[PDB]
């Protein structure tokens, strides 16, 4: 992985820096670290497989080193290096597509590739040299069992869910309690329902609770709290949890009454939020707990009484909501996020040459069930993928 | 080499470097040119018993024909020509013996 | 390569100027990084040019000699020696405009020899130049280029060629060549040249 | 203009032939030309105008010569070799647009822009190389009063009209004898038609002639001559000659009779052809005469007798019409065409650069009515600008 | 692409100039480009490859230098060149064929087949010579992001498509209003019809509005508008826009009225064009918009006053037509023409081969496919195959 990912650096700074017209001393120690690459390449044969797809391609390395002849670099110099960085990339980039496109379920972090696992024998290890990006440096660090983690732009956690919990039902859904929900991507978007608004609850407050595990521990999370739910709001025709029949809700909207998020870790209180909306900090959790009542208006203008009377029919169902936003976080794991196009790249590689399903990863790389079941193998499987696709975009 | 030359000296140079008369020499080179008919003349064994480096070189020589034409209108300088051709011939015409 | 670099080569020379501009007005003298003060002229604009070598082929004087009598400015091409002033009194004595009656005299090009001034701190009467206030300028001009710098980038190259190689004039020495016995030569039709016996 | 188009063929053999890798022997003689332009063009100031909202641009000419000692072009000399030729190319693509827009009336084919006419000059007679096109070596032979002839698939000789004449007519318009006629480009359609069908004419025969006067001679022109005109055989409803009144057409169409297509020059037949459709030849003509009949079928069957009465009312009026295509020529002088871009590409300058109206052409290049007066003037100025614009097209 | 030209162009400039009798000094250079073209092949082994029925071809290069050492060529060397050149002209046209038959989604502008791979290694650009035709030229210019340029006689800009639109319409269609076109090739044929011939319009005028978006921008454009549109000016039984009915028409043709050729860029009015048909300049654009109406003739004769009653039955209906004709213009993408060979020759080796469809390309590389959704790749794509069949019809 190192020398993989030393081979695409050293093609990129190449690609950069190796220019018409630039000073010798802008890349002697490019042109070193070329050269070194050259030689230690040279002479090696390597195949990239033919899973899927993908073609089976062949990859002879004899090529002359970079001299340093030129005070300012000219074009015929600029003109062989681009000669033997268009053939180094072309192979770099089929080895990541070839490491990508493969997983195991023992041992998922190491090399799958033939390609892979001959550049992590001890004669590539010279190629090696700086390993600054995120992906490299969490890999180098988690395989020494440092602490380490991966900065997310809304973090895709939450498995896709839409769904509901009826507290209080009948077969004619006309006096229903309960809770909505879509968890989606970064976003936890719940409501609480009331039919009888409350009328007869015990001091005419309906309390709801939304626990949501998380398939990983988060840190350091920014995260928006508002106060109303938008996607339950409206007007739906809602099918039973069966699906024998559709059910009606028709929703009016009242302030959450004593509101708190628990960000939870290991079932401890790591952080509390009482009534707290706008941007809140999140340390370090594992489940979020969001508690909010629906209270009736103990005094209600004429029309407001109007909406909820002492009895049934109920037309006009009370509804409290919330809305958190994960906007950004720190996780320890490689997830899928809104900025990154590692899950993109993956996938793409993994449909474009008809990969089949293997035995670690969902058919299709679908998200919602790789983070649903992330399991510890499917995490190193896919922390291996997530490092060689980064490695690939450096190229490509 | 690294070299300091003014445009007009690294002209001359790059040209002399470019275009020298040095061609790989060959065998095969060796062999063809002998005469093709006496390569294939019976009388005649023909060996190649030496090794020839491939940095072996050699320069051709300018055996193009006649662009003054000096067989026509040229009485005298014909006349030297042949004159000429007729001695060296005499001088490689072999001997009779018994 | 010689004929396209000639001009190059010749203007290099510092023997030998590319011409002389006769021009009866007072012309400022340059000032140029390698002579201090010069009546150098860059270029010939402006001027009728009279080609030297035309005129020493010919013979005919007339137009020459018309316009050095009439004082009509002109500008003598060919290639020229020249004599280099350091002076600043042979400059205000004006002895760059007094070279060119012999012409006329002796019908002759090839002792026209102009005069090049050279002002600068290193002459004897410098002091002249630099304690009064005034221009110092001449009638006439030479016709003549400034070196080339030298420029370490445009002047490092790479010269390539082989390592090493033996060239050979006597390819026929490298055949080993023998004779059948001369009882058994046989001509083209296969059979013996001489069937006697 | 020999040393403009000798500037633009040197460009162009410099862009297609001074390529990376080839042979200095298969650019030898371009290179010492090139060289040649460079010395010749050195220590000259030039300035294209500023006429119309072309901008004023001056021109300066400091390069050096290329090189002329390898045996294989490479990456910095084709780089070195360019930036030169961006210079020249642009210099000469501005030249070209300067003498495209401007024209004169007493002298209409010398040269216009202050640096074609500097261009002119003897110090510039040196530049001049190759000249194989066919505008150059037109303009060339023309210097030197030899004839010279310019190709034109399609020309686009007949300035484009559509008219009729009546040569019996009333107020009703319902009795009408004449000609309809389309003369559009290298096409003449043309159609006689009598309402009558020739009902009350000697040996009921009704005789129609066209005469298309060329405004130059074409030679060696290849035809096709049609027996019908499509563009007269459906119903039309047409202005009246004063535009007082609307009249109605409603062709049925008859075989043209005795068709007579002469080719005239100075009023002398040169090519006669009766009765002969498809491909003809018209080696060297100024005028085209159709002569046709419309011949009242002698026998009719029900159908056909129902549409002809003896007398009025005539509800179907009998035309006959010809069709003629100008394929190819050759004119002694310079035509817009449908395959040569010379008039677009001159008007498309003087359009972008608002180039006000001048005294030679009509505004806007208008091509109709530069074609209906083509005056000896005109047609300085307009071969002028063609050649130039042909001379732009290499480059630009 | 340019080292394949170059071997074309060799062997077309050999089969040129090497003949019986000829100078020497004719030949030298072209004999020095083939004896490097020699060098540079020999020893080399290629394969054109087996895609579709197109036969698999090994082709290996072991040939002698063509001879330096004489004044005239003679019947020996001409007949030594001409072995070599047979054998080379069926490599190239071979490698051409393979190429042609080939494409891809993302590298289409890449070569794609093996061969042509192979030779756009290092060491066969010593081979690469004068890229003088248009072709090339435009393929090195777009290599290097430069603007490029090809000239078409009657360019295939338009997806055939013969539509019509009724902006009034019923089920008896016996009263209808709108516009028939066809716009095939290089031309547009739009014509607007009214069965009412405007009775009842504001001010008896029936505007008709016709606009084409075409694929490319179109530059320098010469264009022929002609009043009336043959096309639809006779009778005709046009089935319905859902095929349920077919309908009639029956056309009388008015001259159109405040006639208006606008060609726009982006939306922006480049060129305007009031009543005049002849021949006109669209210097650059990518959209026609025609503007005609229909004007009731204020003053009628009285079978003209028949033609048009106050109500219905509508008999006849008012028609007026518009032919606009692109003769020649200027594109910086490839395009079908009536003049060259590219499109035709591609879809012949792919025919003769039975080459599979694939991604890039419609079936049988029908034109009208692919210019009605000419994508970046298609052209990418199209331009390969254009290049490399211009490249093969140098020689076959
Ligand atoms: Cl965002
Ligand atoms: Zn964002
Ligand atoms: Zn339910
Ligand atoms: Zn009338
Ligand atoms: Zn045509
Ligand atoms: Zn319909």
């Amino acid at each position: 992985m190192d020398v993989l990912y030393s081979l695409s650096k050293t093609l990129k700074d190449a690609r950069d820096k190796i220019v018409e017209g630039t000073l010798y001393s802008n890349v002697s120690d490019l042109i070193q670290q070329f050269n070194q690459m050259i030689i230690t390449m040279n002479g090696n044969e390597f195949q990239t497989g033919g899973i899927g797809n993908l073609p089976i391609r062949n990859w002879n390395f004899d090529f002359g080193l970079l001299g340093t002849t030129l005070l300012n670099l000219d074009a015929n110099y600029v003109e062989t290096a681009r000669n033997t960085i268009d053939y180094f990339v072309d192979f770099v980039d089929n080895v990541c597509m070839d490491e990508m496109v493969r997983e195991s379920q023992r041992n998922g972090i190491a090399p799958q590739s033939d390609s892979l696992r001959k550049l992590s024998g001890i004669k590539f290890k010279r190629i090696n040299f700086d390993n600054s990006s995120e992906y490299i440096e969490n890999w180098n660090l988690q395989n020494r069992r440092q602490r380490t983690g991966f900065t997310f732009h809304k973090p895709n956690i939450f498995p896709y869910s839409a769904s509901f919990t009826l507290n209080r039902s009948q077969p004619a859904h006309d006096n229903l309690m309960g809770t909505m929900w879509l968890n989606a991507g970064s976003e936890i978007q719940v409501a609480g329902f009331d039919y009888s608004c409350a009328i007869n609850a015990p001091a005419n407050i309906q309390q709801f609770e939304h626990i949501v595990q998380l398939r990983r521990v988060l840190t350091t999370a920014t995260i928006t709290l508002l106060p109303d739910a938008e996607r339950f709001s409206f007007p739906r025709v809602i099918n039973s949890a069966d699906g024998a029949t559709t059910w009606y809700f028709n929703p009016v909207i009242l302030r959450p009454n004593n509101v708190e998020v628990e960000f939870l870790l290991n079932g401890q209180i790591i952080n509390t939020y009482q009534a707290r909306f706008g941007t809140i900090i999140a340390r370090n959790f594992d489940t979020i707990r969001l508690s909010f009542q629906l209270m009736r208006p103990p005094n209600m203008t004429p029309a407001v009484a109007a909406l909820f009377p002492n009895a049934q029919p109920f037309e006009h169902h009370a509804t409290v909501g919330l809305t958190l936003r994960i906007e950004s976080a720190v996780c320890e794991s490689v997830l899928a996020d809104a900025s990154k196009t590692m899950l993109a790249n993956v996938t793409s590689v993994r449909q474009e040459y008809a990969i089949p399903v293997g035995p670690v990863f969902p058919p299709g790389m679908n998200w919602t069930d790789l983070i649903t079941n992330y399991s510890p193998s499917r995490e190193d499987n896919l922390q291996r993928v997530f490092t060689v696709a980064s490695i690939r975009s450096m190229l490509v | 080499y690294p070299s300091i030359l003014h445009p007009i000296d690294h002209a001359f140079n790059e040209y002399f470097l470019q275009h020298q008369l040095v061609e790989p020499l060959n065998n095969d080179i060796i062999f063809n040119y002998i005469p093709e008919r006496i390569r294939n003349d019976v009388n005649y064994i023909l060996n190649m018993d030496r090794n020839l480096p491939s940095t072996a070189r050699y320069i051709r020589p300018n055996l193009l024909q006649d662009r003054l034409n000096l067989h026509d209108n040229f009485e005298s300088l014909w006349d030297t020509i042949t004159t000429s051709n007729y001695i060296l011939a005499r001088s490689v015409v072999p001997d009779l013996k018994e | 390569l010689i004929l396209m670099n000639m001009e190059q080569i010749e203007r290099a020379s510092d023997k030998i100027a590319q011409g002389v501009i006769i021009a009866y007005r007072d012309m400022q003298l340059e000032r140029d990084e390698m002579y201090g003060y010069v009546n150098i002229a860059r270029n010939l604009d402006g001027f009728q040019q009279i080609n030297l070598e035309e005129l020493m082929r010919t013979g005919d004087y007339a137009q020459i000699t018309n316009m050095l009598l009439n004082n009509q400015p002109v500008a003598l091409v060919g290639a020229l020696p020249f004599i280099t002033d350091s002076s600043v009194i042979s400059l205000v004595a004006k002895l760059d405009a007094t070279v060119f009656a012999q012409i006329v005299k002796l019908r002759k090009v090839d002792t026209l020899k102009p005069i090049l001034y050279k002002i600068n701190s290193d002459s004897n009467d410098f002091y002249l130049v630099a304690n009064y206030d005034w221009v110092p300028t001449s009638t006439t001009k030479v016709y003549k280029q400034i070196p080339q710098q030298f420029d370490f980038r445009a002047s490092m190259h790479m010269l390539t060629s082989n390592l090493t190689f033996t060239v050979y004039s006597d390819l026929l020495a490298f055949v080993s060549a023998d004779t059948v016995e001369p009882i058994n030569a046989v001509a083209f039709d296969n059979m013996r040249i001489m069937n006697e016996l």
